[PDB]
């Protein structure tokens, strides 16, 4: 039971290339490391606040 | 989604500009009140005329996981074949990560950092002058033994203790390439902790910092072979790799240099470089 | 059985490989997650943050104190005076060095992206006053008077009842990323302040008051070419 | 409308305050703190909740900011042990868990200036002044009372180094915007109010043992004013605890 | 709303000025600047244009006021001839057209009393 | 043909790995299975069956003969009384050390688990008397008078015709496991016992009598990281 | 003939990976340990009684 | 597990080999493309422009 | 399509000749003017008559990827075992191409060029004569680490900076197949620039030259090992190989002999070699 | 997933042959060079004019 997924590759002038991964091994922590993941969320630090701020409204009115 | 399945990837990309005019609103957008603790969410669209211009940059160097996955040398020891009369024929490494001052950087921007381990182990021989320099040796294997806390420990190098029932161990020849295991998560708390504030003693006293959490047993190393009539040393250089990271709490980076390894002791140190003059070109 | 040959790349120990390799203890069983606020996933995050310059860097006395991030006004200054000046160039720069976003770029060898510097106004709450901040590009040098710095890119800082003004530099840059150590090829240009008008205060009142500048990384920003730094070393085990 | 985003009543058990100056409320990390979960539990013993008896605005004591002075710092959850029926049930149990919300409360009119940066640095473990010494207990906290910053780089035996540009512990000052904060400009605002969820790496902890996390107000801007026009400004720290439970329940004791 | 009338920011170009006290804005006889129509073209040679490059806040010169002094007075389009771009291509061009926006700035704190008249006279001979 | 290359880790015995290898003998016959009662097939089965344990334990006199299972009670004692007391940490408290959990946890660096004292009377037919058993969580130390012990987790046994009562001591611990091995860092609370009432007996009887107590891991145990035991060694092959 | 099975993976805040594994020998001797396998059953050892005991119910009535 | 033998050629470079090999920087974000007129692919779109002769050639 | 797929493919033949027969017509084609700067589309056909063929040549060996990507040598650097005493202990080179004569001649035949690089490093070891020449000494290991610019630099032989907490390393034992690694692209620009006419100084002024853009980082190499009671050179002879190619805007093989590999300088040599007579059989 | 490709074969007297590739990394970086692709178009450099040239007629008319 082979698993395919997109390799990394940049841009090009105006695509997906696989490889294979098949694991070899009874427990998940001998697995590769997931290195294909750019999730993030900056909110939690950059706006920590209760009170929604417009940005364009002046901050204290 | 896990971060133990590494097939499953994610895809997101930097922020493109779209193009402004020029304005004489009644707002304003680079107004702010820092007081607040509010980080202003100003793009240069709102005080500039821009263009529109496509970013297709993708943060991807900058993924916790890329950061800290790579191997750093946390530590070597060194060994001569000897025998049982001699002190230095094994010798052994409690098992921490505060030794090397790079690696020790990094870690420490989180508070609580949870990962899997790779860990590979470089050892390199070497002859020691004697007068039987040219005396002739076959091939040495090593033995690197996990001790895991409270068990056996070896009093001389050859003793029951390296017999191994359920220990885990790793016999290596040398001219192969280096010995590598990976390590689950092993922590009886569900992060470990590169921060303790608090005493080991519930009357407030005892050891104070991370000390107190970190136990996580010791290496044990050894020449398996019988020695020959001659000397040879061994230094086995350790290197770690977290892989699979997950972070939580960010810190400050360190500043003052490092003292101890025991204690986040440090002696005051100027906060930037000087320079010349508050107006420099 | 099944024949088969090594290639080049054989027995090698690379640092920043990834293949998979056998567990030391067979069917551990890992501790069950919980969840513990505040999650990083990703550096950026950090550098988005606001941090405080130490711009006032003159000289070790006020380098070692408190001093270094109040940059002093004064009351009775003439029009067209330059309150502080220096090239813009994080993490080769003093002045943005050891801040956050200096700390994170010093991990690597390119970045890209724009900045944004909050200037805010910690004066008196009777005293008034109208600020230049000036972002010329490079390619001429350093402004020398407000109408040099007049011509380059600007926003003029009414203070009042809110604080703090963000001078927003944006990228203008010929490539895709600069280095972060300094080079001559890439200079990313000189930030410069000046009085608009002058401060004035009322009768019982301090001449002397203090501003204070934050600094952060804008929401497009990127950094490549992961790289050891250079602010940390020992010269042996610690113990 | 007829609301302002000046005035703010916070109303916790028996206990309001009111504040007619302030910028908006830092909820720490994005989470509002709450009751432990059946998913995260590890103790098998029914916990005690004592809901409004225990929730309530403790008032702790206030210092006297002044020209030359460099900074404060208190140790949290240890300083709340002689306040009230936190105290006692805090004294009676093993393990305790909560949340809090912290209010710094200052105030001076028109013709003073002066800025504070008030901060809630998690697990915030300390140097020592001797590089050779170990810290111990009584140069940690004084309790409620609030321990000192020194502008002063020399100190006494089994003293905590405490120069204030590297925030006692070495890192730059400058850079510990990087936790919770707010700032008290003396012109704008004049309270900060933070709610700090309980941020641990185990569910429930021993409220002895363990300093969650120590509440930093350091002066930025020193403070000034003209001649005759008052000198006595204090700063006036009051802390509430939220959604506070208790497990393991024996005799009274530290040992 | 959230909005005050108090605060305005007008963003030209590269040039952003803000205040935090004005009382409106003063368009002249009611009509906005544009650009000149072909019913209304004599030239025969197509315009240029420079956009953004010419237009943009150029501050000149501030004097200060003071008890005894008396007024002061700026000539238009004059003035603006070592400004930048502005300049050159005002240099090197024989007709040139444009509108523009006046702002004045001066701040004082409560304990100052004192009233400025700003007018704009066209044709002042 | 196929190509192929080495990785690190290539040409290493360890002890944990699982791979397969070749026979030694090809398509040897295995002789057939039959039944044979009483099969485990894991540790915990054994751990949750009730072994006796030494609480008395105060001389080598007692420690080498039967007097060491066996504590002792008396009649006419005051009430509030401590019979007995010691902390409990098994795999590293005498007590339990070499019990059957005992031995079985020593090969493990960490556990968790509920444990249960099973306390048997084994005095005469004719004889009454009730105990409190008490269970005082750590972080006060451990009991000093039976008000203290009182505060804590107990039950008051009442001896009758059912001579035992179990005390059950929950799980209550921060952390997900405990260590084995004593560690300052987790400690598990005091385990004591206390005359409730008193030993009361009729006119010709005898006035001592004895308990004994069972030990045994309750249906939620577990155990992690498998290591060597420290209670056998050797000097030299046996012959 | 390849066999997929799961691996053994923690918990998680409120799943499956495979592996892959084929026998390349003759002997069923010759096969990997089998280390999965959780199941176990006290009653034998815990409770070796004749009669069903209630555990509410007094032992001896 | 699976066995496997090596046959002549094995750890020997070769100069005009064509094998794949590990990154040394996992996921590198390189520059996007843009154009640039005057693209070869192909030397023979060189060899087809005229160049001149130096026929004459007598003497240094 | 994409350069970095290398399954997809392309084909394409040389084309063939077509039977032409005798003409007086009134078109010439084989009459046109140079001065226009177009080359002249004659073929065989159109001054012979040709039989009919059919080609089935293909240009295959003269792609830009088949003619730049093989491995060649562009630096050997030595190094001996040494002690921290020692200045020979390790070595360093700063990365070009401009060392060697012949790959930077390929190279230069093409303004810009794009592409990722596989890296071969073949290390090859000697005893140094000595009095106790005929001394043991088991397998050396080496390192080679890539530091990328304006990160730590080794003083000696032995210091933190040999950590390597996030540059890559390459630990490789002898007697195994010489280490490889591959590089993507990582110019800032958008190709490999191998011409720059112009100055880094706004000025007129700093540097002339190619110099200007290129900057690489560095490459440190010392051996792991401790020393034996005699020293051993090694010399690590350093291969690169170009795949994945693209190239814009041709340019006029070199012709004088290089001088300098910081500019191009070069002294006037004569256009081709002499012959006798301007009419030679 | 593999993938399957034509081998180079020289012409016959009056066919094909595949090979499968399959890649193993997650950075197309790794991938083999991409020898195959003969694509041209001299174009560019052998006529870079405005005007078409017809070669028949004549080049100045
Ligand atoms: C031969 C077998 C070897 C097994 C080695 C087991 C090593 C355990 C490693 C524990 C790593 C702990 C990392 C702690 C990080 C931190 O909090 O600073
Ligand atoms: C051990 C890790 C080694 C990593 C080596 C990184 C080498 C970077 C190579 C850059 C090649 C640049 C080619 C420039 C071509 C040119 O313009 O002349």
């Amino acid at each position: 039971g082979a698993q395919v997924s997109t390799q990394k590759t940049g841009a090009h002038e105006t695509s997906i290339i696989h490889y294979t991964n098949i694991n070899y091994y009874k427990d998940a922590a001998s697995n590769s490391a997931n290195r294909q993941d750019f999730t993030q969320d900056p909110g939690k630090f950059t706006e920590p606040m209760k009170d929604v701020m417009i940005k364009t409204l002046p901050a204290l009115n | 989604g896990d971060v133990q399945n590494a097939v499953e990837g994610a895809m997101v990309r930097v922020a493109d500009t779209v193009q402004t005019s020029a304005t004489n609103s009644e707002r304003v957008p680079n107004l702010t009140a820092v007081e607040t603790g509010h980080t202003s969410q100003a793009v240069p669209g709102d005080t500039m005329q821009t263009r529109h211009v496509i970013n297709n940059h993708v943060r991807s160097e900058s993924t916790i996981e890329n950061f800290l996955a790579r191997s750093a040398c946390v530590f070597y020891l060194e060994y001569k074949t000897g025998t049982k009369e001699d002190s230095n024929s094994f010798n052994n490494w409690v098992i921490t990560t505060r030794r090397v001052a790079q690696l020790r950087r990094k870690l420490e921007m989180f508070t609580y950092l949870r990962f899997d381990m790779e860990i590979t182990v470089v050892i390199t021989s070497s002859q020691d002058q004697s007068t039987s320099q040219n005396q002739n040796a076959p091939v040495l294997t090593h033995q690197i033994m996990y001790v895991p806390p409270g068990g056996p420990i070896p009093v001389s190098v050859d003793d029951y203790s390296w017999q191994t029932s359920t220990n885990p161990s790793i016999f290596w020849t040398e001219g192969n390439a280096p010995a590598r295991m990976s390590i689950p998560f092993i922590s009886i708390g569900n992060a470990y902790s590169n921060f303790y504030d608090g005493w080991s003693h519930f009357s407030q006293a005892g050891v104070y910092g991370f000390t107190t959490l970190n136990n996580m047993g010791q290496l044990f190393f050894r020449h398996v072979n019988k020695p020959n009539p001659a000397a040879i040393t061994s230094v086995a250089r350790i290197y770690f790799k977290p892989k699979h990271v997950r972070a939580w709490v960010p810190r400050p980076p360190r500043l003052c240099p490092y003292i101890n390894s025991t204690n986040v002791n440090f002696e005051p140190k100027p906060v930037t470089e000087v320079r010349t003059n508050i107006i420099t070109t | 059985g099944l024949p088969t040959m090594n290639t080049p790349g054989s027995n090698q120990f690379l640092t920043s490989d990834d293949f998979q390799s056998p567990s030391a203890m067979p069917q551990f069983d890992v501790t069950p997650e919980m969840h513990i606020p505040g999650e990083v996933r990703n550096l950026m995050e950090i550098a988005e943050v606001d941090s405080v310059m130490p711009i006032n860097n003159d000289s070790a006395a006020k380098v070692s104190s408190m001093e270094a991030y109040r940059v002093e006004l004064s009351t009775n200054t003439n029009a067209g005076t330059q309150v502080f000046g220096f090239q813009l160039n994080p993490g080769a720069e003093s002045v943005m060095n050891r801040t956050l976003m200096g700390e994170i770029l010093n991990y690597y060898a390119h970045w890209s992206g724009s900045i944004k510097i909050t200037f805010v106004f910690c004066g008196s709450a009777m005293t008034t006053g109208k600020f230049l901040l000036s972002y010329a590009p490079p390619g001429a040098g350093a402004p020398k008077t407000r109408k040099d710095a007049m011509l380059g890119t600007h926003v003029v800082w009414d203070v009042g009842l809110q604080s703090s003004c963000v001078l927003c530099i944006p990228w203008i840059s010929q490539t895709h990323y600069r280095f972060v150590e300094k080079d001559p090829y890439t200079n990313a240009g000189f930030v410069t302040c000046w009085y608009q008008t002058s401060v004035v205060s009322p009768a019982s009142n301090q001449p002397k008051c203090y501003m204070m500048c934050m600094v952060s990384a804008c929401n497009d920003f990127s950094v490549r070419m992961l790289r050891d730094t250079k602010f940390i070393e020992q010269t042996s085990f610690y113990q | 409308c007829g609301y302002s985003d000046r005035v703010r009543s916070i109303t916790l058990g028996n206990s309001t305050i009111t504040t007619q100056e302030c910028a908006n409320v830092v909820v720490g990390y994005g989470e509002w703190p709450e009751y432990l979960s059946d998913n995260e539990a590890t103790a098998e013993d029914q916990p005690t909740q004592p809901d409004v008896a225990t929730c309530r605005f403790y008032t702790l004591d206030s210092v006297q900011w002044e020209n030359g002075s460099p900074g404060w710092w208190w140790k949290f959850p240890d300083a709340l042990r002689d306040m009230g029926l936190f105290g006692q049930n805090m004294y009676y149990h093993y393990l305790g868990r909560a949340g809090y919300t912290i209010h710094v409360q200052c105030n001076a009119s028109k013709f003073h200036q002066g800025c504070i940066l008030v901060v809630c640095v998690p697990e915030a473990e300390m140097g020592s002044a001797q590089t050779s010494g170990v810290v111990n207990y009584e140069h940690i906290s004084k309790g409620e009372i609030a321990s000192r910053f020194t502008t002063t780089t020399t100190a006494e035996d089994h003293g905590v180094q405490a120069a204030v540009w590297n925030a006692g512990m070495g890192v730059g000052v400058g850079n510990l915007t990087i936790f919770p904060h707010q700032w008290i400009n003396l012109r704008t605002n004049n309270s900060a109010t933070i709610v700090m969820p309980y941020v641990n790496s185990v569910p429930m902890d021993n409220m002895y043992r363990h300093h969650n996390f120590t509440l930093m107000i350091i002066p930025f801007v020193p403070l000034d004013f003209s001649a005759g026009a008052s000198t006595y400004v204090p700063i006036t720290v009051t802390v509430a605890p939220m959604c506070a439970e208790y497990n393991g329940l024996r005799l009274a004791g530290h040992q």
